[PDB]
């Protein structure tokens, strides 16, 4: 229905360039990590092109494009580790059954049943990152820094092997509505929530004392030059 | 009015003062690092900063 | 009733000079005292962090006087990967932004900048072995991060304890990668 | 249950205290207009009080306390009257059967069936000015210029002369979560689109035209040092 | 090919020195053409938005240039209360804050500021006759607006054909009001 | 780029040009305003610093 769809995963050229490419960021970035994403990948265009259609049966994945999928990222996770380096990777990646190497962190963003998402990642072997409860780009009404303070992470099914594998959690800011003018306000003190609730202990949930402490933050933070907006009537100083 | 909420927190009622122009943050002489440590050099002069500015 | 001084003592090799990771000591004891508070930390990451809580005990009183009480604290976080997304492909952020966004992570003790850099509507990243992917992928020629500008933010990221992650989505989320980068895309049939 | 509630209208210090505060206000305030409010007036608090239950029955207003509210009013509308400034008021001032002197005008706030809100405030004979579907103070996710862009105030049900009291509108920015940090971001560019409501024909309605001038429109706010958010992804210049 | 002039002509009695009302007449007509283009209004009122429409028109092209088609403009507004409602008691907003509303509003030919001045959270109305108001229900004294602040928003507004319309919200969204005026609330009974 | 779009408008494809030293906004002779009239002139003098700036 578009005129582009996803990287052709179908030709050399693109292994060739994603090597060159990722080893240019394997020595930009020093972090041991690197997201190769992996999200929302659409097979209409996929399904609709000859050329795909017929490496499709070269190799025996019929109609199932998560295949193709899984295909094209387990080549690019093996460039990561041939840097390396370690891959970061979303869940669409696991839920897809791609096989990922032992190391591989996958971050949890869907909202729709996140918990038994973590069971999942977490039973088989794999470290986790949760973001799926705190997107901050879905903007509401009111104290919504409650709802993402009163997330208690780890209140999903498993062991305590599995809930040691989840090793923390992202507040997303996405842009499609964010840019210089509104960032910070939008930002600051709503991820203040999630900080607190990744850093403090479990039992740190006494929601008055978290709004005490958290309007008086946020003056601090707007005297240190960062506009961080209100939680509810007031004023500071 | 702390952020996030330190693991354990144990206080006196007994209030000390600062001055803004006499107090110094610096390496104990035991310590690992020294003036050499660019990112502790940094983080002791804007912290001075933010606790007086 | 003076603190005179805040003394800190890095206990193990300092790590004053490298990159802080997944697994880097955050932990700090921080003790309030006359004359001299003294802030203990393993590394420079969990001083670094103490400096943070520090700066939020002091106070100024009804009279101006800065104050502190006497207290100990033991701190130590309880995840170690805290981050924060930032997306500037739907919109071009400013150096200047992405480094205030860092101080006030810093203020609020997170430690991973999720840089989501490229995406479908640009491609700001300039890449060096790859300059047309910037050249022609970005909204335009201010709208692109240099060497020069990653470089910067990675070490005002490192100078607060941060990690810098970046994410270079693919295969979906790649449309302004083909501007650049011929052949990559697949060609849709309608 | 709280320590102090609405203004008490049995006392004459009351009165005589709103008489010589509201001349001080027809002096300072040029505008013909002065709105009076009369929002959100809770009666516990008049209810659970004796000397108010005592004036109550000195002129039989039984338990009803719209009445009571009423007569509260009704002599703040006089006050205006006599000091010839024209008063404006919420609709629940209308709504509890106040007895409004020809030529107050009746902002319509309620989200709830605003139409026939219209309808029965002009039916009535009183002017009528719309805020209920512009409430920007209550963001969401998304695009919601357009909701407030595709509504057309004059879909109610009435006659001409109805219609022809209907004299405009507001776009509403309460303060409970806005300060200086974050109100121009949250005011515009969304505020603009009640703004060609408002002052465009009513045919004007074509989304894909709006769009296009309004991120061009936004971008020229944004250069005259109006920091108005984004629509959705782009860049100005 | 060049526009020398903008001529600016005012039909009727221009109420130059007035406050605009509700009936203020906005209408206006621009006729773009080379040498002199003509902005022609019944009131001053009209020709302020036609001001800031022919502004509109102005652009500049690839090189710089600044281009402007010739073209003719008649209008008029829809409805004639077209309003902003700010709320200064929920939050104090600084002046500043609120001229530069006013200037966005002119940009948006929006004609009414409505002050939401006062509420339950604080009273920053600096009343002449009833000092204790403000002195004892305003947030602090550096959140109130004197006579000379509200003497410049009305001036302010009444420069770019804006009315300042004031609430004073009676008898609910008053706990303000109390702290200041004695015996003015009614007592709660629990 | 008009916002809002006005009652009426008629344009033709003939470009015109502005030249910002040379570029005044006044009053018609026939005008009920002059001088005088601190709102006009006021207006006339942003608008030029809109328009060009
Ligand atoms: C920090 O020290 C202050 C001053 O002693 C503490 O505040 C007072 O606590 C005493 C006894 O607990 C009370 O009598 C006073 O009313 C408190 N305020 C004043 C003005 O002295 C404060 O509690 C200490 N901080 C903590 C959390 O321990
Ligand atoms: C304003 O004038 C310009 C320039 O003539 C108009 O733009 C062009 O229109 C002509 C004929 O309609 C086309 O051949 C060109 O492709 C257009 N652009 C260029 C670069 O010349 C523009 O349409 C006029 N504005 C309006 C709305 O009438
Ligand atoms: C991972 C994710 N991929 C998507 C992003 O491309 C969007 O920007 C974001 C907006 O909420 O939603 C999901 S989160
Ligand atoms: C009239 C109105 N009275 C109330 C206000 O006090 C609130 O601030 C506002 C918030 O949406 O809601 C209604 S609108």
């Amino acid at each position: 229905l578009d005129s582009f769809g996803p990287i052709n995963p179908t030709l050399n050229t693109t292994y060739s360039f994603l090597t060159t490419f990722f080893k240019e960021i394997s020595e930009v970035f020093p972090d041991q990590f690197i997201h190769l994403g992996g999200d929302e990948v659409e097979f209409k265009c996929w399904e609709s092109n000859p050329k795909i259609q017929d490496f499709m049966r070269q190799k025996g994945f019929g109609t199932d494009f998560k295949k193709l999928e899984s295909f094209y990222i387990q080549k690019v996770l093996d460039i990561i580790a041939t840097i390396n380096k370690g891959s970061i990777v979303w869940q669409e990646v696991f839920d897809d059954k791609a096989k990922l190497a032992p190391g591989t962190i996958v971050e949890v963003w869907k909202d729709s049943a996140y918990p038994e998402e973590l069971s999942r990642v977490t039973a088989s072997g794999f470290p986790v990152i949760l973001s799926a409860p705190w997107y901050l780009d879905l903007i509401s009404y009111g104290q919504d820094w409650r709802k993402y303070y009163k997330v208690e992470p780890l209140d999903f099914g498993g062991t305590q092997k599995q809930k040691q594998l989840f090793i923390g959690g992202e507040a997303c800011l996405w842009g499609e509505y964010v840019d210089a003018t509104n960032l910070t306000p939008r930002l600051w003190p709503r991820a203040s929530a999630v900080g607190e609730r990744l850093w403090s202990s479990k039992d740190v949930r006494d929601m008055d004392d978290a709004y005490d402490r958290l309007t008086r933050h946020r003056c601090r933070m707007v005297e240190r030059g960062i506009a961080a907006q209100p939680l509810y009537a007031g004023y500071c100083n | 009015a702390l952020w996030p909420l330190p693991l354990s927190v144990k206080m006196t009622p007994n209030l000390l003062h600062l001055a803004p122009e006499n107090f110094y943050i610096s390496h104990s002489p035991n310590s690992t690092a020294g003036p050499s440590c660019t990112l502790l050099e940094e983080a002791f002069r804007r912290y001075h900063g933010y606790i007086f500015g | 009733t003076q603190v005179q001084q805040l003394l800190v003592s890095i206990t193990l090799q300092s790590e004053c000079d490298a990159f802080p990771n997944i697994s880097s000591d955050e932990s700090y004891t921080l003790l309030v005292k006359e004359p001299v508070a003294v802030l203990k930390a393993n590394r420079v990451w969990g001083a670094l962090r103490g400096l943070e809580t520090f700066s939020q005990l002091v106070y100024q009183d009804s009279y101006g006087t800065f104050t502190i009480n006497e207290s100990t604290i033991i701190d130590s976080p309880r995840f170690s990967h805290r981050g924060i997304l930032i997306d500037t492909s739907r919109h071009y952020l400013p150096v200047k932004i992405i480094l205030k966004t860092l101080d006030a992570m810093a203020f609020n003790k997170f430690n991973v900048l999720h840089w989501h850099i490229v995406d479908d509507q640009s491609f700001p990243y300039q890449s060096i072995t790859f300059p047309e992917l910037s050249n022609k992928g970005s909204y335009s020629l201010s709208h692109v991060y240099t060497p020069n500008d990653v470089r910067m933010v990675i070490e005002y990221a490192r100078l607060r304890g941060i990690r810098v992650l970046p994410e270079f989505d693919t295969p979906g989320h790649t449309l302004s990668w083909g501007k650049g980068q011929k052949d990559l895309l697949t060609p849709c049939y309608s």
